């Protein structure tokens, strides 16, 4: 189901609009067909046309599967030797009776052949009368997929996995590339039943082992995580407060509680501190009814990717009611945890520290994503600069970090 | 060579004479014209700085670089193209200042980069240095 | 790798598996008539019985259980 | 510093405008080094060494004398080993040699077409090494291989005899790709790891708990590095102005816990904006015994890039949404064998019969019962296997073009000749559709497609639309039409100068439109020159 | 902020070099091009001040 969608806000009066598209589960347990993917292709068409952000809710079981009914129930086979089947057999086929009906159908290819005296008619093709469970729903996906990734160049996508995405529809949420994950969901291509099966025993039990939360918030898949839809949707509103209505549109401008010609109370120091307290401010350590004022706008500050590659901190403000992005550097050592791979029983969980003032692989390329995106919304940038060297050790090497840093120089 | 490492001015040569050995490897792939005599194979010519940082081409001996880095345009008939083909060859001397980065390379690299990009043919790099050139007031 | 009926030697393979993603040498302990039992494909865990055998070297007696409470 | 940071954004340009190319020979220090990837095909000479800061301050800083070399933190047994160089060599020369090697395949310019070679190996042989279902090393595919009994003679592959020139070998060997010659033709490649690969990882020195693990990585799926070497390539690739050749055969992405962990995901989505932007054609083939599935069908359909894209199958190649298991697991379960059973199976059949029959003996009852059941389960593995080749009926070719997602089943023997001019054809046509697309770049890829095939129609007749099926009579056709300059072969040509005339038409009457304020002193100009003749005739019509 | 007023004059003095790159870009179109422009004329001339019509026939 799709919607587009115009509503005033404080920031945009006069008002704005959105295109919104969510899948049904229970309608044919969320499975997707052609008229599923037109209509998710024209909603995004039209988006493309006026400029206007594109949010997708996913809750669904991927492509549609099936097989004939009609013909399960009405096939033969051609055994090599009835009085015992385990020498194997050749072929599958149907008697005259059966063939003369589904033959003019386009539903079939079979060939007559003259066998043991009886007339069969081998089964060499299975068309499959049955329109929307064929790879026309592979056509339509890698449709969407080239016009997705064009979306995502000319406009803000948002996805929310409430429930389940399942592959093709976690593929669209990363293009979307901006993503909320419900807690208690979880995101997959192949299930941990055929996973168990090809490795000849139950060794994962749950796709939350694979997909919560604590995989794709601590490694920058999910932007952010909410207890439940309403609070997604409240940080989704919160996070559009800083957003343009269009690319053709000025920032919104704020009359802002928060006075411009005010001091800083916090003074940076040698010593290592949050750079929370610094932009942000902080409780008074006397009065603690006061507030250490911090560089931007009391209550202004929406953080992201705040458990994943803690040496950086970046983040979105407000200075005086007009919103920008924000870039600052984590100054004391970061304890990082290494989960332990239970399929292979020698990998253990490594626990690293991680010094401060430096760039590693995750942090360029954390900060390669935060860059560009605020930069193809058409946003203002504050850094923080503070840096004393790249990380140049045996692993992050290994790791390419080099590589990344030459993507941030292509970005900007 | 004592340092482990190629004379910036014999790559010319070196080149020349590796291009011999292609012309004679890649007859056995197709059917190719005569090579044509290594005196006509190649023509190049040297790039140099004016004193406006500007692009001059200059036919001098070699060992008369005043900077860490050397540059080259460079024109050659080959058996994909008989009728030539252009590349822009840039390269580190190690001897000038151990091969440190200053102004006058950075602006050597930028203006025969900007060449490069002007007629879109490839830019080779041949990379082989200690960085930016540092120093103290003695 | 064989076919039922068929004599077979000590230390000899007989069958061969994939396991983890991986091959294993299914090799034979001991000689005699095989008669294959499980047939292929089907998922097995430890301690599974996948043939009998008809050795040339028959042996002692074998088990008797009697006891109940 | 200023100057630097300066060339570096350049040099990202350059490397979106041109090929750039780096050769470490020493050493690369610092912003050399950066400049190095931003030229990012890099070949490396033996003992250099590829660093940003010494040994000698990072074991200060450290504590202890932790490193001894800096060929321990950038060798070629690091850059090698992980992609960052595209090739080593043993000195200079050697490097100056691969250089030229590889541009014998490269335009001389962007404005230029590839050159063309006239090859010493015919383009209607066959290939005499034959893809088999068991693995196998597909250099033999490629490149052929010695014959094992003559020893003397050489079981060619796909590709031209020497002409294959390897990249990336030792670095994510579950894939393999490259660039080659097909007649003298340069294109780029793709090809499928089959066996299982051994990893080495190496041990992290500064770190007493890091070892040396030892990695089975599964052939037939893509990795991250996999997918970032893929993405890499074919950008590369992309920029040089190659089509390609994919020999694909794709079981699906890994979906373990290391490898969700590392981001396989975002990798894939990257590979799917560089296609987007990709500008030429590519050819994916899926070979004899290969199978490709899901995501891997989803993420490569010819709809992303339809201008340019194109798909063929073997008969022995399969593909689907799903592997038989899973769809057997979800959609043939007991219910369903038992159902089999009474439709088909003699036994079955008639013991229900009997079951089916009034006023027996509950004792009757149960020992006939059981007896079924035993029947029956000592029945339900192979009934299984029927079913899982029943399913793998639904995933063939035949369908797969009926409904227009394919464009032709091939035959391996023979599908070399047609991928060859084929591909020449196709390629030169694109060509075309780009000296057009230059005479007016507001017509959309349907019109443009449009119009010269109907132009062909117009002059050569109706009768002879089935010639343009043939890829040999148009290339040659197309030849005469694109060789003589100044003849009766610029037809085409003067019909474009036409369309041009009228786009050009379109802009000034528009562009009045908008400002008619302009008009006069246009005219004035306009004015400026012309015939005597066509003044008085103004004056007539005023 | 203050729309058709005596405030857009900057704005004004844009649209002039507007009008001037425009001019440049159609007679560069014609320097290339010149066998277009008679045609072009009639399209051009369908509209213009009479007195502009007669004037351009005393200075022909």
């Amino acid at each position: 189901v799709a919607w587009k969608m115009t509503f005033k806000s404080p920031e945009y009066p006069e008002g704005r609009d959105i295109i919104v598209i969510g899948n049904d589960i229970t309608y044919r347990i969320g499975s997707f067909g052609p008229q599923e993917d037109l209509l998710f292709l024209r909603a995004s068409e039209l988006a493309r046309a006026e400029g206007i952000p594109r949010i997708y809710v996913s809750a669904n079981s991927g492509a549609r599967i099936g097989l004939a009914e009609e013909i399960r129930h009405m096939f033969h086979v051609a055994w090599v030797d009835p009085e015992d089947p385990y020498k194997g057999y050749r072929y599958l086929y149907l008697t005259p009776q059966d063939y003369k009906r589904v033959s003019a159908l386009n539903s079939v290819h079979c060939e007559h052949v003259e066998d043991e005296g009886e007339s069969r008619y081998k089964i060499t093709d299975i068309i499959g009368k049955e329109e929307g469970i064929g790879p026309e729903n592979l056509r339509g996906s890698g449709m969407i997929a080239g016009e997705s990734s064009l979306a995502y160049n000319e406009i803000i996508t948002i996805s929310l996995v409430t429930c389940r995405a399942i592959g093709i529809g976690a593929y669209l949420v990363r293009l979307g590339q901006r993503t909320i994950q419900v807690e208690n969901s979880h995101l997959i291509l192949t299930g941990a039943g055929a996973l168990n099966k090809v490795l000849g025993r139950e060794v994962y039990t749950s796709n939350n082992q694979l997909g919560g939360i604590q995989i794709m918030h601590n490694n920058g898949v999910t932007h952010c995580t909410v207890c439940d839809d309403f609070e997604g949707v409240f940080t989704v509103l919160h996070w559009l407060s800083y957003m343009p209505k269009s690319v053709h549109s000025s920032v919104p401008l704020l009359n802002s509680k928060d006075p411009i010609d005010r001091i800083i109370e916090f003074v940076p120091t040698k010593t290592p501190y949050d750079p929370r307290w610094m932009l942000a401010g902080r409780p008074h350590p006397t009065q603690k009814g006061q507030w250490l004022s911090g560089f931007f706008d009391y209550g202004s500050f929406s953080e992201i990717m705040q458990p994943w590659a803690q040496t950086v901190v970046v983040g979105r403000a407000r200075l005086g009611g007009i919103p920008v992005g924000v870039v600052a550097v984590e100054t004391r050592t970061v304890e990082l945890s290494i989960p332990a791979d239970p399929a292979n029983l020698d990998s253990e969980a490594k626990i690293i520290q991680q010094a401060g003032q430096v760039w590693f692989p995750d942090s360029a390329f954390k900060t390669y994503q935060a860059i560009k995106d605020f930069n193809r919304e058409g946003l203002p940038l504050m850094v923080f600069a503070n840096w004393r060297g790249f990380s140049g050790g045996m692993k992050d090497m290994y790791d390419q970090v080099l590589k990344f840093g030459a993507y941030i120089v292509d970005g900007l | 060579q004592s340092l482990g490492t190629t004379y910036i001015y014999d790559i010319p040569e070196m080149f020349r004479q590796s291009l011999i050995k292609l012309w004679e490897s890649m007859s056995t792939q197709a059917f190719l014209p005569s090579p044509p005599l290594p005196s006509d194979m190649l023509t190049y010519t040297e790039l140099v700085l004016d004193d406006q940082g500007q692009l001059v081409h200059m036919n001098r001996l070699p060992g008369g670089n005043e900077i860490g880095m050397v540059a080259w345009k460079m024109t050659f008939k080959s058996p994909e193209y008989p009728e030539g083909r252009d590349i822009i060859v840039i390269g580190n001397d190690i001897t000038y200042r151990i091969g440190s980065f200053g102004p006058q390379e950075d602006l050597l690299f930028l203006r025969a980069s900007e060449l490069a990009r002007a007629e879109g043919i490839p830019r080779i790099y041949v990379s082989a240095n200690s960085g930016a050139r540092i120093g103290l007031a003695e | 790798i064989v076919e039922d009926g068929g004599h077979v030697f000590a230390g000899q393979c007989y069958a061969e598996i994939e396991v983890m993603k991986m091959v294993m040498t299914l090799t034979a302990v001991e000689s005699g008539c095989i008669h294959y039992v499980k047939r292929p494909g089907a998922a097995l865990d430890p301690g599974c019985v996948l043939a009998k055998m008809q050795l040339d070297n028959p042996s002692k007696v074998q088990q008797a259980e009697l006891h109940t409470g | 510093l200023r100057g630097s940071g300066m060339i570096a954004g350049e040099s990202s340009l350059a490397y979106n405008e041109i090929i750039t190319i780096s050769l470490v020979t020493c050493r690369a220090i610092g912003i050399g080094a950066y400049l190095v990837r931003l030229g990012q095909r890099t070949i490396q000479v033996e003992n250099s060494h590829l660093i940003l800061t010494g040994a000698g301050a990072l074991n200060k800083v450290l504590g202890r004398e932790v490193y001894t070399s800096n060929n321990q933190l950038g060798g070629i047994q690091i850059m090698h080993n992980n992609g960052v160089t595209h090739c080593t060599v043993c000195d200079d020369f050697e490097g100056v040699f691969t250089v030229l090697h590889w541009l014998s395949y490269m335009p001389k310019s962007v404005h230029s077409s590839v050159p063309l070679l006239n090859s010493k190996d015919p383009i209607d042989r066959i290939i005499e090494f034959v893809p088999t279902k068991t693995p196998y090393d597909p250099r033999w595919m490629l490149a052929g291989r010695p014959h094992p009994t003559q020893k003397g003679q050489w079981l060619s592959g796909f590709f031209d005899y020497g002409s294959f020139s390897e990249i990336m070998q030792p670095w994510a060997q579950t894939v393999v790709v490259g660039r080659a010659r097909l007649g003298g033709i340069p294109v780029g490649v793709v090809a499928v790891e089959t066996r299982t690969v051994e990893l080495s990882i190496p041990a992290d020195p500064a770190n007493l708990d890091s070892e040396a693990k030892i990695i089975q990585q599964a052939g037939q799926v893509w990795f991250p590095d996999s997918a970032f070497k893929t993405y890499q390539a074919i950008k590369d690739f992309n920029r040089e102005g190659l089509p390609l050749m994919v020999f694909a055969n794709w079981r699906g992405f890994s979906g373990g816990m290391k490898d969700m962990y590392d981001q396989v995901l975002k990798f894939g989505a990257y590979i799917v904006d560089g296609l987007r932007e990709c500008c030429q054609p590519v050819l994916v083939y899926i070979p004899p015994q290969a199978e490709l599935r899901g995501g891997s069908w989803v993420v490569i359909d010819s709809s992303i890039n339809p201008r340019h894209m194109e798909m063929y199958a073997d008969r022995e190649s399969r593909g689907s949404v799903l592997e038989p298991e899973g769809t057997v697991e979800i959609k043939f379960r007991r219910k369903d064998l038992v159902k089999t059973m009474r439709r088909v199976d003699p036994v079955y059949i008639h013991l229900a019969e009997r079951l089916g029959t009034p006023e027996l003996s509950t004792a009757e009852r149960k020992e006939l019962e059981n007896k079924l059941k035993e029947r029956e389960e000592f029945l339900i593995p192979i009934y299984h296997q029927v079913a899982v080749q029943f399913a793998d009926l639904h995933d063939t070719p035949g369908r797969m073009q009926e409904k227009g997602v394919i464009s032709d089943i091939l035959d391996w023997k023979t599908s070399r000749t047609f991928f060859y001019w084929r591909l020449r054809r196709l390629l030169l046509e694109d060509l075309v559709k780009k000296k057009i697309h230059n005479a007016n770049p507001e017509l959309t890829d349907g019109q443009i497609q449009a119009m010269l095939r109907r132009w062909f129609v117009e002059v050569e007749g109706t009768v002879k639309a089935y010639v343009w099926d043939n890829n040999k009579d148009l290339a040659e056709w197309l030849e005469k039409q694109l060789t003589e300059e100044d003849g009766v072969h610029s037809v085409i040509e003067e019909n474009i100068k036409c369309i041009s005339r009228d786009y050009v038409l379109k802009q000034i009457r528009s562009l009045v439109q908008a400002n008619p304020e302009v008009a006069m002193d246009s005219i004035i100009h306009m004015t400026q020159h012309i015939s005597p003749t066509q003044r008085a005739e103004v004056i007539r019509i005023l």
